[PDB]
């Protein structure tokens, strides 16, 4: 249990370290995000199991909702910025330096 | 005619009936002539591992009657 | 107070639309022929696709 | 001894597929007024094996454009795929009796999507990439309905345990409650299984070859084994959830026999239709499937979870 | 909650899973339920900083079954004696202990 | 007996299976594709060999050039040629690829298709009738059923 | 320990498979064939240009969809509720906002592909 | 089978470096896959069978949508893989070494307090209702429908907005 | 207008019987006479064991074994 809990933290920083490095591509981003809410879904749901907490089960599968909901915005935001700016990297989003 | 479908679908239908007797046989002669316990539940996991630890050979399908 | 890093600044437009340079729109092109099985046999329909 | 009835689960399913090659092609040829193969050994029996030596002896090709990698794995997921689907299901007693069956068979049919989008996109040609966003198209289409389609039965059957769909249909088939829900099932089958009508996915008109254009030899032999081993499966799935075999405790054997019956007829009947009808552009494809079905299940799903409650027949958890 | 509406209302829309020992499905207690019971009616009432120092001995306890870090480190211990004492072949474990057993139903 | 025995039997099985089982690539130039079609028809039946058409290059084995081979498409043919994998059988159909057919003296017309790639089996006519394709085909699989490839190694 | 012997062995065979067909054949590797395919012709341009997708917007909507399959999936352990007249009317409530929103995207022309 | 649950989830680490370092989108949706079988396996091991076959699921429709996605947008004329950029290779290698040398560091420094390679396995699930009848994930999940009810009308409204937002947005 | 609803059920007839079979699931479950008796075989299936209850002296209606007269009775089930 908490090798497996520290373990999953690990996993949930590094995710959140590739987030916070860009790196050109913006679907890549919203990928890391995807890794750090499936950390979170994992380290939710074996709490939950540990405990017998049948009580808080539901609450992963809303995890799950939300972030889904979140991604397919953000896929959204991407059609938009590929239709404009011709592809999908960060660089030219920089418009409103000034 | 027709009929020359039928050889190939013969083997198809032989070759499509091995698997599930087979597995059942299996599973009654691995088993002691019973077929395999189904624990859906930790309660029946629970019975199945108090029989085990009674059978005094630790296997679970070898059973004790009141003679025990 | 200007600096010399942004003396290349402009000011933003005066409508949030900025003039940008029009993207150029490639199109994929693709042999479909000869050697297809909807080709007739001696056709190189090269096609001009989007999706 | 589980070595053995792994062994006796693989070879007769393994057997089976090659031998529904020649059946699919022997059935087209007397429908279409030809004998279709009948040299290669008596009646054609021998056909199979002839065309699989063949392929896994022809060369293997390593195209300067692709993917290794990926090229490589996508063909043996294919595969593996097809064959760990048969492991659960229940004939009448399954090699491997989940709780929650009907769950695994889902999610590994729909692992076995990304086979087709790998190697498309690792053959790093033109028409292999339309293969590939086709597939993706068809899987947006079937799953959706599919899944519902399965949670509509389950409502009557109790539980998500296959094994279970047997003591349910002990008296009545699964088809007579819900016929409406069986064909939007066979068809969503057709579609997943990339067969036609909705044979898309590797459309020899339109495109020569989907996924599999640059594929030759070995890999392709394995992306036909699965997609014939897919086949097999998806009738058999239909025959235990609908179309209920009889089960008698004492004689199981009989189970046996009738799935095996009703599972051979629905697979020829996929060959029936293949030969019979053409072919959906994958948009009509789409629009039929979000447009017609998807309304009718949603409304039979929201049917079934009423008629439990207002009839008092909710199944037995367990 | 900063706008007390539900309590206003009389309505406990997410009140009643906030901890362990709230009702859970068919009566399934969960880990540490009675020590969670403990702690809660020991700290209601008082506020919360007096309960940080009174309700202290209720919360260790509830961490102790919660986390269990004092027993994990009791196993270990004696885990590491038992090596000791086997790499200086001073013990032996018993026969239960070595998987030979009278099997209790 | 010996081990060329066992390497005879064992070339035997080869060529069994790959004479059983080849493939034609549907290409078709000309007239000539209207008899492949017949030959693929009911009357005769290719599937009835084990012949059956498949569509891409990578997945051939014979390949039936049917029809006239102009200079524009030649090089298409030879791509498609190198293009399927090995071993692969090329079948020439028709005068208008054995030689130059109807049109030798012409200046667009390539002189026989073996020019451009190494030919098996030549099957004469104009159009050949179904009939003899099919003969032709015969003969391809006998070729095919001498071969020799792994008693040539062990020898080697 | 039964699922994974299977399973393994279902890959083991695969990858023995792979091997033979790599192993076995007679290789004679050249440019040509190793060159993509296209119908005869050498290709144009490159197939890792971008690929405009006309469903994107079905596609979005798919992933919504299957969350709100998985807020159905629940449904055959949920009926053995004693709650039944709130679990039917919520599971009423969820179907019936799916059917609304799908007739919504219906009405703006949105399972309609863009050209 | 003592060390099961720690190489899954250090299988689970090493999936979500990879995803970390950002390849080409298509490498990064399949590394993001494995991870997703891997936590489920992770969560079948606690005991929870929902739950890790619902991940998989989701996340299988998920990540193919992400394909049709980075395929028809996010693509160079040379994708980028882990082996593509000696950068992205070294800090991969780095990571894994790195880890495991931390692994040791702390199982050193303290035996008990985080990591416990001594007695891995020991305590992975603490408690059972061995005469128990439900215990299965499911009917935890289920309550959202009898009890947790305030939960499933905002997840609901979330994906019903949720489709008006991007109808919009992709206007 | 049951001209509309004609001409739907002659074009886009898909559309009408979804509407219909919504309109049924629900309005039967307030219609049907059998609902009331779901409740009751869920409470009735016994999934936890009956903990005993002091016996105080001050408990007429409970029962002291289980084959007493006394406390619920499920023929109601039993012929339902
Ligand atoms: C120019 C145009 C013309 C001449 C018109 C001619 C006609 C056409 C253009 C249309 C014709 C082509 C088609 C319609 C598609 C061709 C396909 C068909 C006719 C029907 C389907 C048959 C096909 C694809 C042949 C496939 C046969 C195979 C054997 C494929 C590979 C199968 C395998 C490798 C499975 C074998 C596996 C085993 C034997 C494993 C056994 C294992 C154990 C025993 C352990
Ligand atoms: C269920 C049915 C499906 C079964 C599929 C499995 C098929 C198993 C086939 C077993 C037969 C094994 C012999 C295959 C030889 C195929 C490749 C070949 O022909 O090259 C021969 C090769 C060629 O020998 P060679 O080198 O002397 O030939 C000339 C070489 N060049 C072209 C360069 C001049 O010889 C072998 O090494 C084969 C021995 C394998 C043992
Ligand atoms: C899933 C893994 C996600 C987490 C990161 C994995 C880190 C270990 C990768 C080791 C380095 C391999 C590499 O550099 O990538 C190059 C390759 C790309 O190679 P390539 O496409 O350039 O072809 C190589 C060509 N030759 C042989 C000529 C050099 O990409 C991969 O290795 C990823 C393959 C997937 C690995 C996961 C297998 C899981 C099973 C399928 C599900
Ligand atoms: C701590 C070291 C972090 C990793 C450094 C990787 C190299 C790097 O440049 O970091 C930033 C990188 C963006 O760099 P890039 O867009 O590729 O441009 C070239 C810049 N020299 O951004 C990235 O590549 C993302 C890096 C995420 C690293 C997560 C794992 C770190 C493991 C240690
Ligand atoms: C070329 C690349 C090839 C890659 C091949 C990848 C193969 C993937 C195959 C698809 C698998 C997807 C579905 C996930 C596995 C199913 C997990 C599951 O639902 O059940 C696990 C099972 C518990 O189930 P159950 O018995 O019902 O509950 C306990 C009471 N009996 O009991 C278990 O806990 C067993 C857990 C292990 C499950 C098998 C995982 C094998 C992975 C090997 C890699
Ligand atoms: S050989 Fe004769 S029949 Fe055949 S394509 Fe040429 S002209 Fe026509």
């Amino acid at each position: 249990m908490p090798s497996t809990f520290f373990n999953l933290t690990m996993a949930f920083s590094l995710s959140l370290l590739g987030t916070l490095m860009f790196r050109s591509h913006l679907m890549s981003t919203l990928l890391c995000l995807e890794g750090m809410v499936l950390s979170l879904f994992i380290m939710t749901s074996v709490t939950s199991l540990n405990s017998n907490s049948m009580s808080s089960m539901p609450i992963p599968i809303t995890i799950l909702v939300f972030a889904a909901c979140e991604a397919a915005v953000g896929l959204a935001l991407l059609v938009k910025v590929s239709n404009t700016y011709g592809t999908d990297y960060v660089q030219n989003l920089n418009l409103l330096q000034c | 005619m027709w009929f020359e479908i039928l050889p190939g679908l013969a083997i198809m239908g032989v070759c499509l009936v091995i698997p599930g007797v087979s597995t059942a046989y299996i599973h009654k002669f691995t088993n002691g002539g019973k077929e395999k316990r189904v624990a859906r539940v930790q309660y029946q996991w629970y019975l199945m591992e108090r029989d085990r630890r009674i059978s005094g050979v630790n296997r679970y399908y070898v059973s004790k009657g009141l003679e025990n | 107070y200007p600096s010399k890093e942004t003396a290349h600044w402009k000011p933003p437009p005066w409508n949030d639309v900025d003039i940008l340079k029009e993207k150029a729109v490639t199109n994929m092109t693709l042999n479909f022929g000869p050697q297809h099985p909807a080709a007739h046999g001696v056709l190189r329909l090269v096609l001009e696709l989007s999706g | 001894m589980f070595f053995i009835n792994i062994l006796t689960l693989l070879v007769p399913i393994l057997i089976a597929m090659a031998f529904l090659t020649l059946v699919e092609r022997k059935i087209l040829g007397y429908m279409q007024l030809r004998k279709g193969p009948n040299i290669v050994g008596p009646y054609g029996i021998l056909q199979p094996f002839a065309d699989a030596m063949k392929l896994f002896m022809k060369e293997p090709m390593r195209p300067l454009t692709t993917s290794m990698s990926l090229f490589i794995i996508a063909p043996t997921l294919s595969l593996t795929l097809a064959l760990s689907l048969w492991v659960p299901l229940p004939m009448p007693h399954p090699l491997i009796n989940l709780n929650l069956g009907i769950l695994f068979i889902l999610a590994t049919s729909s692992l076995s999507v990304y086979s087709i989008l790998w190697s498309g996109w690792a053959s790093n040609s033109k028409y292999s990439l339309f293969g590939a966003l086709r597939a993706v198209a068809q899987t947006i289409s079937y799953e959706v309905t599919m899944a519902i389609i399965l949670l509509s039965v389950l409502l009557m059957n109790g539980s998500y345990s296959l094994q279970t769909l047997i003591t349910t249909q002990e008296h009545m088939w699964l088809l007579l409650p819900a016929w409406p829900m069986a064909m939007m099932w066979f068809i969503s089958t057709l579609a997943e299984t990339n067969r036609a009508p909705f044979d898309l996915t590797e459309g020899e008109s339109e495109l020569v070859s989907g996924f599999n254009v640059e594929y030759a030899a070995g890999p392709f032999a394995l992306f036909f084994m699965a997609e014939y081993t897919n086949i097999i499966l998806m009738n058999a799935l239909t025959t235990i959830i609908f179309l209920g075999p009889l089960y008698y405790i004492n004689l199981p054997e009989l189970y046996s026999t009738n799935f095996m019956m009703e599972a051979l007829l629905l697979s020829s009947t996929f060959l029936w239709i293949r030969a019979s009808y053409p072919r959906f552009r994958y948009d009509q494809l789409m629009h039929l499937l979000w447009k017609n079905f998807l309304p009718l299940t949603l409304a039979l799903c929201m049917w079934h979870i009423s008629l439990p409650i207002f009839t008092a027949g909710v199944p037995p958890y367990m | 909650p900063f706008l007390d509406i539900q309590k206003k209302l009389g309505i406990s829309l997410d009140r009643h899973f906030m901890f362990l020992s709230a009702e859970q499905p068919y009566k399934n207690a969960a880990r540490c339920h009675a020590f969670e019971k403990e702690w809660i009616e020991c700290a209601h009432g008082i506020g919360g900083t007096r309960a940080k120092k009174e309700c202290k001995i209720e919360f260790d306890d509830f961490e102790e079954c919660l986390l269990r870090y004092k027993t994990m480190r009791r196993m270990h211990d004696i885990k590491k004696q038992r090596e000791k004492l086997m790499k200086e072949g001073k013990y032996t474990p018993p026969p239960h202990h070595s998987g030979r057993e009278e099997p209790r139903p | 007996s010996r081990a060329e025995y066992v390497v005879t039997k064992l070339d035997d099985l080869i060529n069994w299976a790959r004479r059983s089982s080849l493939w034609p690539m549907t290409f078709g130039l000309a007239c000539c594709a209207v008899e492949m079609m017949h030959m693929a028809a009911p009357r005769y039946d290719m599937d009835r060999f084990g012949v059956v058409f498949r569509a891409s290059p990578r997945q051939a084995d014979v390949m039936i050039v049917a029809g006239t081979l102009t200079n524009k498409m030649a090089p298409a043919l030879r791509k498609v040629y190198d293009q399927m994998p090995e071993p692969r059988y090329v079948v020439s159909m028709g005068s208008c690829a054995n030689g130059g057919g109807y049109y030798h003296y012409s200046y667009s017309v390539v002189r026989g298709c073996d020019r451009i790639v190494p030919v098996d089996i030549y099957v004469p006519g104009c159009p050949p009738t179904a009939e003899a394709l099919l003969y032709g085909i015969l003969q391809l699989q006998r070729k095919i059923k001498r071969e020799q490839k792994l008693k040539i190694w062990y020898r080697r | 320990m039964n699922l994974y012997t299977v399973i393994f062995i279902n890959i083991l065979l695969s990858l023995t498979l792979i091997l033979v067909a790599f192993w076995l054949p007679q290789m004679n590797l050249y440019s040509e064939k190793a060159n993509p395919y296209e119908c005869g012709f050498d290709p144009t341009s490159s197939a890792r240009l971008p690929f405009s997708m006309k469903f994107f917007l079905v596609a979005i909507t798919f992933l919504l969809f299957d969350l709100e399959i998985a807020l159905l999936l629940p449904l055959p352990w949920a009926i053995q509720t004693i709650k039944t007249s709130t679990m039917m009317i919520m599971a009423f409530i969820l179907v019936t906002i799916l059917s609304l929103g799908l007739a919504y995207e219906w009405t703006q022309k949105g399972l309609e592909w863009t050209e | 089978m003592n060390n099961y649950i720690f190489v899954l989830s250090s299988l689970f680490l090493v999936g979500c470096l990879g995803l970390a370092l950002k390849p080409s989108p298509i490498y990064g949706g399949l590394g993001l896959i494995v991870s997703g079988f891997v936590g489920c396996l992770m969560v079948l091991g606690f005991g929870g069978s929902f739950l890790g076959l619902m991940v998989f699921l989701i996340y299988l429709g998920g990540m193919l949508v992400v394909f049709g996605y980075t395929t028809a947008m996010a693509t160079e004329e040379y994708p980028e893989t882990w082996g593509s950029n000696w950068l992205i290779l070294g800090f991969l290698v780095l990571g894994v070494i790195m880890e495991v040398f931390l692994i040791c560091v702390l199982n050193y420094y303290d035996e008990v307090g985080v990591i416990n390679l001594d007695g891995l396995g020991d305590w992975l699930m603490y408690e059972v209702d061995d005469v128990g009848v439900m215990l299965e994930g499911g009917i935890g999940v289920a309550a959202m429908y009898s009890c947790a009810t305030w939960m499933m009308v905002v997840a609901g409204w979330s994906l019903f907005a949720g489709i008006f937002i991007i109808i919009e947005i992709t206007r | 207008i049951s001209a509309f609803l004609k001409n739907a059920w002659a074009k886009e007839p898909v559309l009408v019987v979804s509407f219909s079979v919504w309109g049924l699931a629900i309005i039967m479950p307030m219609i049907s006479p059998y609902t009331k008796y779901a409740s009751m075989i869920n409470k009735a299936t016994p999934y936890n064991y009956p903990v005993p209850v002091r016996d105080d002296g001050n408990m007429p209606d409970v029962p002291s074994h289980p084959q007493d007269p006394l406390g619920p009775s499920l023929d109601w089930l039993k012929n339902l």
